[PDB]
RNA sequence: GGGCCCGUAGCUCAGUCUGGAGCGCCUGGCACCAGGUGGUCGAGGGUUCAAAUCCCUUCGGGCCCGCCA
């Protein structure tokens, strides 16, 4: 997944590249970094469909494993969501409508949203296509998570803030938090 | 030296140890239960417990005086709710027939102390995956801090029901591991890393969904296998670039497979970093565990007050004070 | 390599017969290609990407289109009277398509109007948050996706 | 739906202490299916459970004889 | 443009000429197997004593011949 900014004389281009992972099988490896990259080009251009600022996709390319897309000359959302907090409001903003759609980020963080003017959601390497409410309640399970595991000195505003943005643009945010609620608690009796 | 005799309660596997502060175990015995694979309104299976630990207690009596000892510790969690009971009714009441002190200890990070204890590794980040516990774990601001856990069912599990359906008897552990040495065809199953989370459930589910076609059995034991210890590696692989330590540990009784660990192998070799496991009589459920991690609590001031040694069946690993750097 | 010769000429005639003359070219409706890059993008992706077309200036539309269909896809950048956009590279081809559709020679209808922007959103189906131009050169970038 | 259990021990002392040991066990359950009060009269344990429900009681009952048991085999 | 199987619980597939088992789950407790409250079936049109169910058109999506300028 190394990435390679390069300017060409008219595109800004962002080569991200699926490196094999020797632990795993080769035949395993290649389709699944096929199916990853497919999904994630598919998705990330999707997102665009909804509104959702998102990098642009210049080409990709299953065979050589990569997409090249337009750079963004941005800081991560965990190196500004500390010194602003109004960007959890955006995640909630441009995470709502994506779950209205009924397409799921099964990697949602606060590491992958880049700020450089306005909030971009530059990774969907796990995108998927459901209805299943377990899984759009899972995947609010993993944000919440790696939200506390990152800023557990301020998680509980960051997520008060994230849930007011999207609560603002979803609407049906009541059942999937009482879902939340009701699967966060499955450890044991 | 400060004697210490720790329990272990938390699973099928009873364990019953003596260690001293110097850093070697003077004792240390294990028994695991074997049950019918499954139970319809079941009474307790934990009560192998109640049964052992008179018999491994007795027989530590006779390899030592049981005034010897001086501290005691039990595994007051995570683990099965009346095995943890068990084990801490029992450590009470050796504590207070020697009038000693008593302490509850967190079976992860006895864990993860045995595996530092036995390893070279100073601070690793771990990944503790057995019958019904897989999680990585890792120390953050002073504290053990779960990073990438299961959703639906652990490793463990996940293989013992695929043994149960391929009716390979308990434990399924080595059979499915070699039994798979020569499986063929990747069958395809649903590959997922949640964050850092992993979900079991729908792997097991397409598992079901192919041996009702009933296809090979070798070839898809091989991909069960070779998926769930590819999603393990990842999350570990992961949560090690989240911490962005230099060591990675794995304990837990299902790293017998040797797989996994040459998996593990693999991934460090191509990070440049460096891996272990503790042996089989600190990688699976022993006493030992207990007994060291109670003595490094006791040793470094961090008294424990017999009252409120309660256990807790849901006892998160990040509501330990540990005080020991 | 040589440079292939991009041309929007206004005042279009509709010759069929120029398709019949073994010419190695291409036709589109100079109103719905964005700009010199969509065209760019176009050419460079035909000449990476694996062949899909029975034709490659052939080819050339189906990738310019956004759409491995062709049957469809003659009728939605099919050349139109009026201004069209021609992609060749000889200089003999280029002055008998001048002779036999006729008009004028003007690169300038590469820039973009509102009235291009309307009608390139209508027929790409595109309606969402990004400009245009580069909107465009993505959907023309994710023709090889299932 | 009242259960009465009652435990005999050598000593008064080892009564003492597995009337000790169980205590913070009897307090340590983090919620009870039934009502219990376990008590201690010199050289003997009284455990009263009272329960609405038949199941819970009998796993109530049979953990307190596993941890009895394993108390006075400690010794 | 022309075939194929298709499109059926809210997620899983028959029920076609011959016109509901699945699953957070009401039904058991520390995965395991018995109960089911919860579908009236791509859209439209004609046939019907009873039509997903006999036929046709369209709508995607997957698949073959693709038929190019």
């Amino acid at each position: 997944a190394d990435i390679k900014r390069d300017s060409y004389l008219d595109f800004d281009v962002i080569i991200k590249e699926r490196v094999k992972k020797g632990y795993r099988d080769e035949r395993l490896d290649e389709n699944i970094r096929k199916s990853r990259t497919a999904r994630e080009a598919r998705y990330l251009a999707l997102v665009k469909d909804f509104g959702i600022p998102a990098p642009y996709i210049f080409d990709v390319d299953l065979d050589n494993k990569r997409i090249m897309m337009s750079y963004i000359n941005g800081k991560l959302a965990k190196d500004v969501i500390e010194d602003n907090l109004d960007i959890a409001y955006k995640i909630g903003e441009i995470v709502g409508k994506l779950h209205k759609n009924d397409v799921i980020h099964n990697d949602l963080t606060t590491s992958n949203f880049i700020f450089d003017k306005d909030l971009y959601i530059i990774d969907f390497g796990l995108g998927k296509i459901s209805n299943l409410d377990r899984d759009k309640a899972v995947d609010l399970i993993v944000f919440k998570k790696a939200v506390l595991s990152t800023h557990h000195e301020k998680f509980d505003e960051i997520w008060e803030r994230f849930l007011e943005g999207y609560k603002s643009v979803y609407d049906r945010w009541e059942i999937i938090l009482e879902l939340m609620k009701d699967v966060e608690r499955r450890a044991r009796y | 030296p400060m004697i210490c005799l720790g329990l272990e309660g938390t699973a099928e596997k009873t364990g019953v140890g003596i260690v001293t502060s110097d850093g070697e175990v003077l004792f240390n015995k294990t028994i695991m239960y074997k049950p019918p694979k499954q139970g319809i309104n079941p009474r307790e299976a934990a009560d192998h417990h109640a049964e052992t630990f008179p018999k491994l207690i007795k027989e530590a009596f006779e390899v030592v005086d049981k005034n010897e000892i001086d501290l005691i510790a039990f595994s007051q969690g995570p683990g099965l709710g009346p095995s943890l009971r068990v084990t801490a009714t029992v450590a009470r009441t050796l504590s207070l027939t020697l009038k000693k002190p008593i302490i509850g200890v967190n079976h992860c990070i006895a864990h993860i102390e045995i595996g530092k204890l036995t390893t070279e590794a100073e601070d690793p980040l771990t990944l503790y995956v057995s019958g019904g516990n897989t999680q990585v774990i890792a120390y953050v601001s002073k504290k053990y801090r779960v990073f990438g856990e299961t959703l639906d069912i652990a490793v463990g599990n996940c293989l013992d029901q695929f043994a149960r359906y391929v009716n390979l008897p308990h434990p399924g552990g080595p059979y499915i591991e070699e039994l798979a040495r020569k499986g063929k065809k990747l069958v395809d199953l649903p590959y997922t890393v949640k964050g850092m989370d992993i979900a079991f459930s729908g792997l097991l589910t397409a598992a079901m969904r192919a041996y009702d076609a009933g296809e090979r059995l070798e070839d898809i034991c091989y991909s069960l296998q070779e998926y769930a210890f590819s999603m393990l590696t990842e999350i570990t692989e992961r949560a090690l670039a989240h911490t962005n330590k230099g060591e990675v540990m794995l304990v837990g009784g299902v790293a017998a497979n040797n797989r996994l660990r040459e998996m593990l192998k693999a991934m460090c070799e191509g990070q440049n970093v460096d891996f272990y496991v503790p042996p089989k009589e600190f990688c699976g459920d022993n006493g030992a565990m207990i007994a060291w991690l109670g003595l490094l609590m006791h040793k470094n001031g961090r008294w424990m007050s017999l009252d409120e040694t309660k256990i807790i069946p849901n006892y998160r690993t990040d509501m330990v004070e540990v005080n020991w750097i | 390599m040589d440079p292939m010769i991009i041309r929007g000429i206004r005042g279009a005639r509709i010759n069929n017969e120029i398709f019949n003359l073994g010419l190695k070219f291409q036709i589109l409706n100079a109103d719905v290609v964005a700009t010199k890059k969509h065209v760019l993008h176009a050419i460079n992706q035909a000449k990476t990407k694996k062949p899909i077309a029975k034709s490659f200036w052939m080819e050339i539309l189906v990738r310019a289109s956004g759409q491995r269909q062709i049957h469809e896809a003659i009728k939605i950048i099919g050349a139109k009277d009026g201004n069209v956009c021609l992609i060749c590279e000889d200089e003999e081809t280029f002055r008998k398509i001048y002779e036999l559709i006729g008009g004028e020679i003007d690169d300038s209808v590469l820039e973009i109007n509102e009235d291009k922007e309307r009608l390139i959103r209508e027929i790409f189906k595109i309606r969402g948050f990004g400009n245009v131009v580069e909107r465009v050169l993505e959907k023309i970038a994710l023709i090889e996706l299932k | 739906v009242q259960a009465k259990i009652e435990i005999e021990f050598p000593s008064e002392d080892v009564a003492k202490v597995v009337y000790e040991a169980v205590l913070y066990e009897h307090l340590s359950v983090p919620y009870r299916r039934s009502e219990i009060d376990f008590k201690l009269e010199g050289k003997k344990i009284i455990l009263d459970i009272k329960a609405t429900d038949s199941s819970a009681l009998r796993g109530t009952v049979n953990s307190y004889l596993r941890w009895i048991k394993a108390a006075i085999d400690v010794i």
